[PDB]
């Protein structure tokens, strides 16, 4: 999972 | 006496902001999915009875643009007005391809005295993106 | 609408 | 008169400070979910109780799963901000 | 495992940036409106529906008045800012 | 369901925090009608069933350990929590008499991983406080 | 009235  | 008045030609304008790919210089990475987030919101919104429109890797001058523009149409037949931010961000802030701008200064074009179409009709915004680098490890 | 518990 | 800053509603996709997690194969969380609730109930729910339950979804149905241990089995929660002065339904 | 930060509501007074507006013989413009609208619903309507009609309330009813033009026929729209996941109600 | 659950022995704890008077070196003055807030408030939320408390011209630090030992208590017999804050303040922030002190700070000591007994159970602020100088002059 |  990637971030904002 | 409690509720929006819906009785309205139109539901409203929808502006969607899909922002992917940013410009080296910021060093912001690929925002990978965010394709599936626009479709699925567009459909959703437009079933909701929308006029939406999706914009992709805007710069903050192309995001500033849009919402003023919007803001100085006219909304007479319109229920009320919605926009959808998917990007980059910081707390109050949220990232164009080319950098940073304030979501205030985004919004504020909006405000009962800049957009008198509008008055006493909702305005409302989504935002998906971060707004600080606090970690929320969660409990039980 | 209807808004009930 | 009215006050120039009524009628406005955000609804983030996280609280203050915090990150917001994305699937780069299924989309972001607040996303997934918001449209979900939207496709089953946005016809007949109330503005505030459909991001509710968006609340609901984020905070129960989701956590990550990283390489990273720092990203590892993290949780997310939105933030709706609210100065509406009526109900909001989609419909009639 | 359930987010930490999630099941909060926070409900100002005023937007971020903003004064608050307070009557030295009546009390403030937002408790007085907060009390008015618990005391006829606070026991039949959900926490949003109250805080909803306490924003219209404060915004429509309230217009200030003071001998500084600065601080005359003014105006204010409360903030609610909602973390929680479920609807709340005060009775049953 | 989509309710919280409210079958408890009692609603809950509800803190009143009222500051009338603040130290001459704060700048800040006499908040009169603050009194007037604090009574109707008390009355009220004893209607509604909640334990209610007032407590008066609190310093900053008075009021952490004031909200921190309420978060240390056992909340399992409850259904939820409620906390006014009836002060001066600006962004982000509110006034002991003895100065300012972080918002996020006070709320912090009932986070689910820190007031275990209050997990699932919605946690309330009422917050009547400045946030800027900020005015609203309206429209129409 | 007064600010806050």
């Amino acid at each position: 999972i990637e971030p904002x | 006496t409690y509720q929006y008045n819906m009785n309205f030609e139109k539901l409203g304008k929808c502006i969607i902001i899909n922002n992917k790919n940013f410009d080296k210089v910021t060093g912001m990475g690929v925002r990978n999915g965010t394709d599936k987030d626009a479709e699925a919101l567009f459909k959703c919104f437009r079933s909701l009875g929308f006029d939406v429109i999706v914009y992709n890797d805007c710069s903050c001058a192309k995001m500033q643009d849009l919402l003023k523009k919007a803001s100085e149409e006219d909304h007479t037949n319109a229920a009320c007005f919605a926009c959808i931010l998917l990007s980059h961000g910081e707390e109050n802030v949220i990232y164009g391809k080319d950098g940073v701008t304030p979501i205030k200064d985004l919004t504020a074009h909006f405000r009962g005295d800049r957009c008198k179409t509008l008055l006493e009709k909702p305005k409302l915004f989504f935002i998906q993106a971060c707004r600080g680098t606090e970690l929320d490890d969660g409990i039980q | 609408q209807g808004h009930g518990e | 008169k009215i006050p120039v800053e009524a009628d406005f509603l955000f609804a983030y996709s996280t609280v203050p400070g915090y990150y917001s997690w994305r699937s780069p194969g299924r989309g972001s969380w607040f996303v997934q979910a918001l449209c979900s609730i939207l496709e089953e109930h946005g016809k007949d729910l109330e503005i505030m109780q459909i991001l509710t339950r968006v609340n609901d979804r984020v905070a129960r149905h989701f956590e990550s799963q990283s390489d990273d241990p720092h990203f590892h089995e993290k949780k997310q929660i939105p933030c709706v901000v609210s100065m509406l002065t009526k109900e909001l339904y989609f419909s009639q």
